[PDB]
């Protein structure tokens, strides 16, 4: 017999970061385990096709990054835009929507970008710039601000942002008077949530750390790599120039096969660590693909998928090497007690709610929706009969009101 | 060529380094062949190897009003 | 040989403390909490709302209510045979075990 | 060589694991937290907890 | 111009297993390779990282 | 000058009714409200 409904709500935001890209880094092998030294070339090319197969893995690990960056912001049909009047209801979206005046980065996309830090070696561009990750986020935000879920299923089908969020609120079985009787309150809480993230993308670095792990060990992989040039392995010098100077053939291409199979094997262990994170990476950026059409593309059912909190909607930011979703959560506020019963008996029949459940007030008793209290007159217009009293456990006498009989008794 | 420096020898320097062959065009596409830093390449009409800036799509102000 | 064992951060008693919050938030507060707080509801109507989500009417837990408790009671009681006779279905940890 | 196969072997395994916790972690937010409608993610028949 | 309908139900509990953490075993790469030689140390530090 | 209830998904012009609408309170704390007609399915039939 005891429930509790909240009375109230919180509009919630919260940040989730996801890695979509590596550094597109690719290292000639021949350079690297020889380099202008025809003596070593020589030597090197009777090791067969491992510098081929170095070559030719790397390359499939760069061209895959563009790959991951490609399926996670290029989901979009067309390069959306909002009308000049921000009228979306009240709702803000100052802080997300591209500054003009700028990359045209939004505000949000700026502290991101400002919050993330030589021989064989080369480092290729990636195939969209951060400027057109801006217009992609751009066209995500803007599509889904005047369009709903519509523009990832079809056209974009425009609607006013006061009733997109009402299709919201009744996908999480909140009806969609709870939205209306308090839009003003709504948009209050929505702007100063996105305020807090304003202020701690500004303030605070921790958030922005599972892009920076992307990078410090890219840049650990690389620095270890040329460390490993300068190792002895055996050999009289680690200097190449050193062997061919000091040393003549008969003693310097012993001395070389030992930098040879040092050099060699730094390679191998380097691109198979790129493989394997490469191979890391790709899961979140399949998850970074993935919430874009579930969360900002539709709306999710899925519990603590997108957030805390039954999800409304989503907006993707742009990061460096990476994507941000600011999802956008009803968080269910101030609970009552309730007593509450399964059913009722009203002359021996077993009436159910239609959708809602029954809670009394101590004495006298209503029907509401689960997620809010709203109290409303147990009506035939809110409730189903099957049965009668014998077959239900706990079923309370109270009276169902008919709404034909006051019409009827004119 | 990747990252050269563009007079270290129809020819020009993309952000990727010099793209030979092709001419620059003060348009957009589709992204044909990919370069790299917003660059691709296509085979355009008189054919020719072009190259430009690639277009995410269609700009479309969703006819929005409350 | 230079082979060292770390131990896990949470000890597996600390483990039986999570699965006992997750079985109580379950038990005493259906879904809920999992979006925020633990609003309470009593079990019989959670199954009913668990029942309606997948399109059977609520009705139709609450004339049953006696036989989907003794079906589900069987249910747990043949997870512990199952669990006890054979250790075959722990076959996928064992595997990573080994 | 002995030691560098086995890290090897074990960054891959590790991975394998990460990709099973992960499903776990998943299944644990939709099944337990929640009533998943994803046809057989959560047994056969229809999920109810 | 038929349709089968279930006239009952059965819950059901089937019960399903996923790994989730490793051993977390670390080995010393010197300890390893050399056990206690500071001969063999020296020679290890020549392969550097 | 006049009003329709259709599903989202699919143009399919209703007469605003009484089977078809709920109601919560009073007007003035709807932001951007209209003034239309419900039609009621049987409050003609008093005379009858
Ligand atoms: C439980 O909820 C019901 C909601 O119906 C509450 O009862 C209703 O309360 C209002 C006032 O809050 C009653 O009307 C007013 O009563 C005062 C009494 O002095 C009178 O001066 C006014 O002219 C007016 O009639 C209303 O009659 C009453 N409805 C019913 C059906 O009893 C109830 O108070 C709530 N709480 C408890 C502890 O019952
Ligand atoms: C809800 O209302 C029902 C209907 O009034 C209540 O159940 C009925 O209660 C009456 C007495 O109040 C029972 O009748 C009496 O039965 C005894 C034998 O048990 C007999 O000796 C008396 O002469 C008299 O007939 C009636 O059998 C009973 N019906 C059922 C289906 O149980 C009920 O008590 C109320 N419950 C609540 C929670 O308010
Ligand atoms: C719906 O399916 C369930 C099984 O999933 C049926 O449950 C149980 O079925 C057995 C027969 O297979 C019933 O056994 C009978 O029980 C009485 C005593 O209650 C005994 O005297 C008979 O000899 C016979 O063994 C059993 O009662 C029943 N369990 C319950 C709690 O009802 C169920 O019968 C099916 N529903 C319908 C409408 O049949
Ligand atoms: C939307 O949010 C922005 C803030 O992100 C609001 O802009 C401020 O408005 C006041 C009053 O006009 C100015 O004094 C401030 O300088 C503005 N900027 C900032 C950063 O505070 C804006 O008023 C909000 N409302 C609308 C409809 O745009
Ligand atoms: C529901 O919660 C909101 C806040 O989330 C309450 O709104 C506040 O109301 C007090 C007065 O009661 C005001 O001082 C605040 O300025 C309001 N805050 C905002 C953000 O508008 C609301 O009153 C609560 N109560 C109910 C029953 O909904
Ligand atoms: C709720 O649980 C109680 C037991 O905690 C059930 O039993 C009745 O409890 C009340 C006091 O709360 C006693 O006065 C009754 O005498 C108890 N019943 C019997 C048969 O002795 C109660 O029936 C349950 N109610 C519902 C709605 O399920
Ligand atoms: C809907 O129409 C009614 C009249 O049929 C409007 O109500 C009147 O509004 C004026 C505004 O200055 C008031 O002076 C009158 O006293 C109101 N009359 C009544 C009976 O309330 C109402 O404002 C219209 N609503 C909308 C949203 O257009
Ligand atoms: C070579 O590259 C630098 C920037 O890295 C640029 O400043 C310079 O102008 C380039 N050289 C030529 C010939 O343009
Ligand atoms: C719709 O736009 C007009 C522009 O004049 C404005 O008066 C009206 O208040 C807006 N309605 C809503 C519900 O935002």
């Amino acid at each position: 017999n005891s429930i509790a409904i909240p009375t109230n709500f919180t509009i919630s935001v919260t940040t989730e970061i996801l890695p979509v890209s590596m550094t597109k880094t690719s290292v000639d092998c021949t350079m690297y385990i020889c380099g202008d030294s025809t003596e070593c070339s020589n030597l090197l090319l009777q090791y067969g096709s491992f510098c081929t197969q170095l070559n030719r893995a790397l390359t499939g690990i760069a061209v895959e990054q563009d790959k991951n960056t490609q399926e996670v912001f290029a989901q979009v049909k067309q390069i959306y835009k909002t009308p000049p009047i921000k009228d979306f209801g009240g709702f803000n979206f100052s802080q997300i929507l591209p500054d003009p005046s700028k990359s045209k980065r939004s505000f949000i996309e700026d502290l991101l970008f400002n919050k993330v830090t030589f021989n064989g070696l080369t480092v290729l561009p990636p195939l969209l710039t951060d400027e057109m990750i801006a217009q992609y986020t751009s066209a995500l935000l803007a599509g889904t601000i005047t369009s709903g879920w519509t523009f990832g299923a079809g056209a974009a089908l425009q609607i006013p942002f006061a009733m997109q969020m009402a299709y919201r609120f009744n996908g999480i079985g909140v009806t969609q008077n709870v939205l209306y009787e308090n839009q003003k309150l709504i948009a209050n809480q929505f702007n100063s949530a996105i305020g807090k993230i304003q202020d701690s993308l500004s303030s605070t670095a921790s958030a922005l750390g599972k892009l920076q792990d992307v990078v410090n060990q890219n840049a650990q992989a690389l620095n270890t790599l040329v460390k490993q040039l300068s190792s002895n392995f055996g050999a009289i010098s680690s200097v190449l120039n050193d062997i061919l100077s000091r040393l003549d053939p008969p003693e310097a291409e012993v001395q070389i096969d030992r930098l040879i199979t040092g050099r060699l094997q730094s390679l191998q262990t380097y691109v198979t660590q790129q493989l394997i994170r490469a191979a890391e990476i790709r899961a979140s950026a399949n998850l970074a693909a993935t919430k874009m059409s579930e969360c900002v593309l539709g709306q999710s059912k899925r519990v603590d998928f997108c957030g805390k909190g039954y999800h409304l909607m989503s907006f993707p930011q742009s990061a460096p090497h990476g994507v941000v979703f600011l999802h956008v959560t009803y968080v269910p506020a101030q609970e009552k007690n309730f007593t509450t019963a399964p059913a009722i008996c009203h002359d021996g029949k077993a009436h159910f709610p239609r959708e809602g459940v029954f809670v009394s007030n101590g004495t006298h008793w209503f029907v509401t929706q689960r997620n809010f209290y709203e109290p409303q007159i147990i009506t035939t217009d809110n409730t189903f009969v099957s049965g009668n009293c014998d077959v239900v456990i706990g079923i309370v006498n109270n009276t169902v009101y008919d709404p034909l009989q006051p019409e009827l008794d004119s | 060529y990747q990252d050269v420096n563009c007079t270290e020898v129809n020819v020009f320097q993309t952000r990727a380094g010099c793209l030979i062959g092709a001419e620059h065009v003060n348009n957009s596409y589709e992204c044909d062949i990919p370069i790299g830093a917003g660059i691709c390449a296509s085979y355009q009409t008189s054919q020719s190897i072009i190259a430009y800036t690639m277009s995410l799509g269609a700009e479309n102000s969703v006819a929005y009003s409350n």
